[PDB]
């Protein structure tokens, strides 16, 4: 069950 | 950052003459993952030959396992061959069974 | 024993293409269980591991979308990580991360993981708190300030302690005969000759699983630490693994030094020699 990264970097 | 391949030439199971058995070259430890591997048998290029996918460890650093189906010979010689940017050579190594 | 779910992320930028490679792979207990490739011809989370068949339609497409939603995330992140680095262009560049959870036998958490890492080299990680972040230099400190100011922490840290947590529990459920099983080493001892007045004693272990397993050589008694080389454990490629000790044994004497192998599935230590 993947992540999500919203803020980038 | 650049890592150079860490290279194991070995066969799946114990080598056994006549009895079909597994060649892999687990490249690891390197940096970046544009590589290229090949696994050789009396110096020519196998053709027909798989590898798992790509990933990498805690340290970030990448590995495969080139992998074939093959059937030891008390004559026959096997060795893996890397290249990737950190070797100014391609580095071959030779299946040691007796290891 | 602990348990855990990872997810290896990778993003390969590219020089005369706008879309960076990217390869994702998630592991529980250490062992590939989805993929995803940007290059393979209909992008998607692929099963990698058998118990993962069950999963519905419903499933993987919320899985894809989102991989969809990370290269997304990796290409514009990659932009920004060639900005603060004063980077040029037509280069190739390597931005990975890994995510996931640890759990003990108990399956209730231990830790909470994620990190990033920018040409192979640690750029930026969750701290253990789940609060904090930890910047390996200075570029990445302005994407600190900026992940502190947006407070993505608090976001990450609800995955990592909700359905990080959750979903490794079905996958375990589900894999119980494949990831909760336990394969006991088999080793040998193997001679050499390797200087004028010594000898190479090679320890092996082989078909065991999981991973994690402990070689040691000693001397009558107590352990060796000089002149010892340890192999990287590697995989066999059927989905036990392989490792080997070896210690410069002074010829003659060598029935003297003896290793023992550690490992789970072990009822107990594994001694012998040559």
């Amino acid at each position: 069950f993947a992540p999500g990264n919203y803020p980038a970097l | 950052i650049q890592r150079t391949p860490k290279i194991q030439v070995y066969s799946r199971h114990p080598a056994e003459n006549g009895k079909s058995n597994f060649l892999n070259c687990y490249v690891s430890g390197f940096h970046p993952s544009d590589i290229e591997v090949d696994l050789l048998k009396n110096g020519e290029r196998i053709e027909k030959v798989e590898h798992s996918d790509l990933s990498f460890s805690k340290d970030w650093s990448f590995y495969l396992l080139y992998y074939t189906e093959f059937t030891p010979t008390e004559k026959d010689e096997y060795a893996c061959r890397v290249n990737h940017v950190t070797l100014s050579q391609p580095k071959i190594v030779k299946w040691d069974r007796d290891m | 024993g602990p348990h855990s779910m990872r997810y290896f992320e990778t993003a390969v930028s590219r020089p005369g293409l706008e879309e960076p490679r990217y390869i994702s792979v998630g592991y529980v207990d250490n062992k590939e269980f989805v993929r995803f490739d940007s290059d393979a011809e209909n992008p998607r989370y692929e099963p990698r591991a058998p118990w993962m068949e069950q999963e519905g339609p419903e499933y993987w497409e919320r899985e894809t979308q989102k991989a969809k939603g990370q290269e997304q995330w990796f290409r514009v992140s990659l932009r920004n990580l060639l900005g603060y680095y004063n980077q040029s262009a037509g280069g190739s560049h390597t931005l990975q991360q890994m995510s996931g959870c640890d759990l003990g036998s108990d399956w209730r958490l231990l830790r909470g993981y994620l990190q990033f890492a920018y040409e192979g080299r640690d750029y930026i990680a969750l701290n253990e708190d789940l609060k904090t972040w930890t910047a390996a230099d200075m570029a990445a400190q302005i994407t600190r300030r900026k992940w502190e100011q947006s407070g993505a922490a608090e976001h990450y840290k609800a995955y990592l302690e909700g359905e990080c947590v959750e979903w490794l529990h079905r996958y375990l459920k589900n894999g119980n005969a494949t990831l909760l099983r336990t394969d006991s080493p088999k080793a040998h001892v193997t001679h050499h000759p390797r200087s004028k007045g010594e000898v190479t004693l090679r320890c092996w272990a082989l078909g065991f699983y999981p991973a994690d397993i402990t070689l040691t050589w000693q001397l009558n008694g107590e352990e060796l630490t000089q002149d010892m080389e340890l192999v990287e454990t590697r995989p066999a490629g059927d989905g036990t693994f392989q490792k080997w000790a070896s210690v410069v044994v002074p010829l003659g004497k060598e029935q003297n030094y003896t290793c023992r192998v550690y490992h789970e599935g072990l009822p107990e230590p594994l001694t012998l020699r040559w």
